[PDB]
RNA sequence: CCCGAAACCGGUCGAUCUAGCCCGGGGCAGGGUGAAGUCCCUCAACCGAGGGAUGGAGGCCCGCUAGGGGUGCUGAUGUG
RNA sequence: GGGCCAGGGUUCCACGGCAAUGGUCGUCAGCCGUGGGUUAGUCGGUCCUAACCCCGCCCGUAACUCGGCGCGGGGGAAAGGGAAACGGGUUUAUAUUCCCGUACCGCGGGGGUAGGUGCGGCAACGCAAGCCCGGAGGGUGACGCCUCGGGGUAGGCGGACCGGCCGAUGAGGCCGGCUAAGCGUAUAAGCCCGGGGAGUGCCGUAAUGGCGAGAACCGGGUGAAAGCGCGAAUGGCCCCCCCGUUAGGGGGGUUCCGCCGAUCCCUGGGGCCCGUGAAAAGCCCUCCGGGAAUUCCGAUCCCCCGCGACCGUACCGAGAACCGACACAGGUGCCCCUGGGUGAGAAGCCUAAGGCGUGUCGGGGGAAACCCGGCCGAGGGAACUCGGCAAACUGGCCCCGUAACUUCGGGAGAAGGGGUGCCUGCGGGUGCGUAACCCGCAGGUCGCAGUGACUAGGGGGGCCCGACUGUUUAAUAAAAACACAGGUCCCAGCUAGCCCGAAAGGGUUUGUACUGGGGCCGACGCCUGCCCAGUGCCGGUAUGUGAAGCCCGGGUACAACCGGGUGAAGCACCGGUAAACGGCGGGGGUAACUAUAACCCUCUUAAGGUAGCGAAAUCCUUGUCGGUUAAAUGCCGACCUGCAUGAAUGGCGUAACGAGGUCCCCGCUGUCCCCGGCCGGGGCCCGGCGAAACCUCUGCCUGGCGCGCAUGCCAGGGACC
RNA sequence: AGGGGCCAAGGGUGGGGGUGUUCACCCAUUAAAGGGGAACGUGAGCUGGGUUUAGACCGUCGUGAGACAGGUCGGAUGCUA
């Protein structure tokens, strides 16, 4: 395309017409991994996708259940016991 | 720079001076955002000086 | 791309063009020899610009 | 007569001679609009990042009004220390408190020199300034020089000492990785030497290896002639 | 005999290679974490130090988790 | 009488050449050598000794890869 | 050759031509004439913001069309960041845009139902999301370096089948056999979760290495690419058999199986560091919830109605559309870097798809001399020349072997010696079962030669210089110069020092003595003597001295004026200071003997050349001696009385390194003795095309003369164009 | 076999080693290895090492810039009659 340089949000793919003409399409990159960031883990239930396609996709891949889904499971696993110690006291 | 004037012009290329948006001659720089010849963009005023230039295509005129 | 013109500037060059033209012959019989040469005449490659 | 000098161009802030402002990390700040008398602060270490211009280490800090500042680093610090600004600070690393409230004889850092200007003293790496004498009239303190000044006893300080040090022990190796260093900072360089510069170029030397006149210099000498040992009371190494 | 210092090749003269083969030498003991206290750290970057086990980030010397200069703070007391 | 130059000065106009400085991108066949780091075997109480592996560093080598430079031929040209 | 950015600007495309233009003709064309063509919700611009910029305001300036800060706003990438689309068809020219098919963004409705504003599962977790204006917060947007391994498939090739073709014999070879974006359903190494519970402590990866902050080992969950189906019997390839001046068509059949080998692309570890490696628009979640809620509500679930403000799109993109005045052998970014054969290869050669024969003047002379490229030369082996300059030789690869020196890293691919082809038959490795490659072994055998071509280091030693790599006079000097790491001296407590600015103000500085500013020297190894007399700098200064001001005296009806004290920095003066600038000497006399003088006198002017090194990157001078050459104004070693060495205006010495200077040796060799022949392009002729430098004139030669260095004067001679 | 002198240019009068070298020094040969002139013959022929450009170093001199017929490396050779 219009892109000559292989760039960042270029790069490629290799497609074929059928017409067997071949011609090159830009891909979109692949997907960095979120981190739980209390402490740095790569996020069960958390979704990879790319920056854009998430916003036309579904949010349970956005979220595991559990409160702040941005964290991991272990690391409410200690918010928890701060949070009640924190009413009883 | 010196000779070699062959080998080394491939740059103009780009442009930097145009058909200017005040007064029309061939000075309006697109990186300064600045007229040579009228002074628009610089200045409120057009250039005009007692050696002069645009006074002398002016007289000219008449 | 194209490129990758200005409005504008298209219709500059678009004026440009319309001077390298050559006069009509209907002009010339009116002036019964005459202005003659067109005297704008510009080549695409023999001359630049304005831009 | 010759061109202005390699010094005189640096003056003008133009960009060669410009820091990088950009990919640099922030100034410490210790901020007076909440007092030290009063209270009521204390922080969690966010990150721990490296400053290019400083060539040290320095902190993230998180504040418990809702500010972010960073703090240069003492050594020996964890992510999730806490530090404490006051005088009600603990008595430990890491803490801030003011001159007076912080012991005699032990080591401290980041001393103010105008009480809430935020640190404009001992912010280099793995150096150290030292309480010698306490006074309630003024505290004295004991700098990187060896050079003893007086300081306002409701200065600021940290305890402790930067870390970072050892920044010296280790050379530099060769003349690409020092290239590679003032990028990160900013120090004209390549840098050569005026004695085979031209008439024009430098006050000294000529075409070919020779001082012109002494490299000596006077206090009251011009602007671009003030260059060599500059109001040299000494020189060399011997009687 | 060389360390680390072979990378230099015949370059940079014995002192800078031997210091950088005993200082990188050093750089690359296991160090025992502030923290925790098993042989852990590992330098990230220019005195920076982190522990594997339990992810402490801290700062130090550039070469070594601690100088000399840094040990003297502690044995002055809290 | 007329012409004739190197200047000097004043106000202006250039970093599309080029120099360095900065932002953000990209390029560089193939091959070699082989450091630290790590491992094992056999032999010795230890001290060590012999062998082999693994790893892979370099302002590194070879290289008419692309690209950059331009030493000699004082060659070819030298109203190209 | 293919697709494009800048840039050009109609050069594009059709028809009609050739006066001009095209390094020649021209029926051709990029020329001339005349018409015509670039169509966008889903490509990009536009948005964001970077380095940075401007504007108002504040302020400066005599003042500005000038100037820096601080506020406030706005702008800044047609290769950063970023919403969404492909295929096929059609046109003379355009197309992801027009058409057809399929897909889909944003906003705005509508109709249903989850939703008493979600139900259901111990749990690791299930999708048909989560009423709502508002603002808040939080992740992801989001970024340096290089290996290695894991996946994807573009795609190269053998076998088999189906047609087309070529074809001694009817074999073998060539060829067509395709599947999009968008969806739906599946991804899975990372990464969590239960069970279990680390016995000489076990286990893994290609590897470093994990573990009692949960091992070995079992079940789960969880997030890139990838497969299938939809898309799609289509469409698009490929044939066959009929309709014919023509037009417009018709009916058919094939459109396939594996297994195997790869750039890149995407994903983990890991190594690195005195570069520790922008923002925001947007999403996704969460906190609060202004209000509306049960006649209810809401629409992330479905399905469905409407719409798309603006600019750009041609062609070229190049050894003829750019730029160099020229259609210039120049030189400017990307992408195709994995076509086949070759071979380490994005190498060469050959060759495929694709392109061209307009790197645009032809023909002739077997083409003689001469000139450029290039081929070959016996014997001899640098005798040439300043100089082996040029050129030659070696040559790939494998094996053997490898010195001096040394910073132990290197030197080193030292050096030198051997081998290498084809065939026939085996073995090993990896795997799976005989694939795809790779590494060896034996026999047979041909040539002059097996890297036979192309590709492809000549080697060795002493010395000088500079550590190296890099840089340098863009364009007569690439070096010994410069940088350089290392070393040292110096200055400054930040309200600094230094430096810029007319000023306000500013750089360093998001900087604070492990800083940052200025010089000197220039890697390492060993060292760095001695002098403060002179110059310079610094600190200080009773005393003398030292301006204007003020004071006192005098003068003047006032004033000018005259005199003295008071007289700061500055000077005289004192001390320090040479890794500050710099200096670092002369005569005589004397020792068993002839030599010299270890020895002893003398004086300038502060001190008197020390460690070293030395006839030198030392005059005389080709010193002298020795090596080396038959023979060497050289080189090298030595002595050394150095015309006119010497320690950070660095001394000495030095491994490694060099398109550096000089010398020697071996191989080799047309450099030479001494030149020949050949080949291709010119030369030379013809045809067409067609300039320049420069221009008082011209058929002389020799002597004399003369501005003393004459074709022209003078005298002879030669003399047809 | 010489020394010294006359006639005589018809012919001959070399090759190498050092030097940028005309000169000169040496070697081995040779009959002999003569001298001088021609824009110190010969650059619209070559060569371009040296002299006397612009880079650089050392010594001496000079406060310094900077200099040197002192030493030294490197430093273009146009034209179609």
């Amino acid at each position: 395309m219009k892109p000559m340089y292989r760039s960042r949000s270029w790069r490629r793919k290799y497609v074929r017409t059928p017409g067997g003409r071949v011609v090159i399409h830009f891909e979109r990159k692949k997907p960095k991994i979120a981190h739980c960031a209390m402490c740095g883990r790569p996020l069960n239930g958390i979704p990879r996708g790319r920056p854009v396609e998430m916003r036309k996709l579904p949010k349970t891949k956005k979220r595991p259940e559990r409160p702040m889904p941005h964290l991991c499971p272990r690391c409410m696993r200690k918010v928890m016991k701060e949070q009640i110690r924190a009413q009883l006291s | 720079m010196g000779s070699g004037t062959a080998t080394f012009g491939k740059r103009n290329s780009t442009p930097t001076h145009i058909r200017c948006r005040r007064c029309g001659r061939v000075s309006y720089n697109v990186k300064k955002g600045y007229c040579a010849a009228c002074g628009f963009g610089r200045s409120r005023r057009l250039r005009k000086y007692r050696w002069s230039k645009k006074w002398k295509k002016k007289k000219n005129a008449h | 791309m194209a490129r990758n013109k200005p409005l504008a500037k298209k219709l500059r060059l678009a004026k440009a063009l319309k001077q390298n033209r050559r006069v009509p012959v209907w002009v010339i019989v009116k002036t019964n020899r005459r202005v003659l040469t067109h005297p704008k005449r510009r080549y695409w490659r023999r001359t630049k610009l304005k831009e | 007569m010759g061109k202005s000098l390699i010094q005189q161009r640096r003056g003008k802030g133009s960009p060669t001679f410009k820091s990088p402002s950009h990919r640099f990390r922030g100034a410490v700040k210790y901020i007076p609009l909440n007092y030290t008398q009063e209270k009521t602060l204390r922080g969690v270490v966010e990150e721990i990042m490296h400053d290019p211009g400083r060539t040290a280490p320095v902190a993230r800090v998180k504040f418990e009004n809702g500010i972010e500042k960073l703090i240069i680093a003492p050594e020996g610090l964890l992510v999730g220390q806490e530090i404490y600004i006051g005088p009600d600070a603990p008595i430990a690393v890491g803490n801030t408190l003011p001159l007076a409230k912080i012991p005699e004889g032990t080591y401290v850092y980041n001393i103010e020199g105008i009480p809430g200007d935020g640190g404009k003293y001992v912010r280099a790496g793995g150096t150290y300034a030292l309480v010698v004498s306490r006074e309630p009239d003024k505290v004295i303190v004991q700098l990187p020089s060896g050079e003893l000044k007086a300081f306002n006893p409701m200065c600021r300080a940290t305890i402790g000492v930067v870390a970072g040090g050892g920044r010296l022990e280790k050379p530099l190796v060769k003349a690409g990785k020092a290239y590679y260093k003032y990028k990160a900072r900013n120090k004209f360089w390549p840098t050569p030497r005026g004695v085979k510069m031209n008439a024009v170029n430098h006050p000294f030397g000529g075409k070919e290896h020779h001082p012109g006149k002494p490299t000596t210099t006077s206090r009251r000498a011009p602007p671009g002639r003030k260059v060599g040992h500059i109001a040299a009371r000494r020189t060399g190494r011997r009687k | 005999k060389v360390g680390s210092a072979g990378r230099f090749g015949a370059r940079y003269g014995l002192k800078i290679r031997r210091r950088v083969a005993a200082v990188e030498a050093k750089m690359r003991q296991k160090h025992t974490c502030p923290v925790c206290g098993r042989k852990a750290v590992k330098r990230i970057s220019t005195g920076i130090w982190q522990c594997q086990k339990c992810g402490a980030t801290f700062a130090g010397g550039a070469y070594l988790p601690v100088t000399p200069a840094g040990k003297a703070v502690r044995r002055i007391t809290e």
